[PDB]
């Protein structure tokens, strides 16, 4: 299962330039869209 | 590098504006995006 956003980090550094060309996620950040991290990491469930 | 109220040819806007790596060609002086919104400019007293 493939995921992109995954509600983690983005510098302000990183999307400017050719980036926020090809990547959509960045496209709906420039508009208020927002996905957040789930509250359990992956290792957490992963420990349960 | 800046954040300011730009106004190129009379397209008012606010944002960051930097050097692209975007290859416009002559006849282009404004390049947009997804959400319909003018992402890259041609600056008229330079051509950069
Ligand atoms: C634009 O006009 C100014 C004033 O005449 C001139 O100094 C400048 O060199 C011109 N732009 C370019 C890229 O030559």
């Amino acid at each position: 299962v493939t995921l992109a956003d995954a509600g983690f980090i983005k510098q302000y550094g990183d999307c400017l330039g050719d980036i926020a060309a090809r990547d959509l996620i960045c496209a709906q950040k420039f508009n208020g869209l927002t996905v957040l991290p789930p509250l359990l990491t992956d290792e957490m469930i992963a420990q349960y | 590098n800046k954040c300011v109220n730009f106004n190129f040819n009379g397209l008012t806007g606010t944002g960051v504006l930097t050097e692209s790596n975007k290859k416009f060609l002559p006849f282009q002086q404004f390049g947009r995006d997804i959400a319909d919104t003018t992402d890259a400019v041609r600056d008229p007293q330079t051509l950069e």
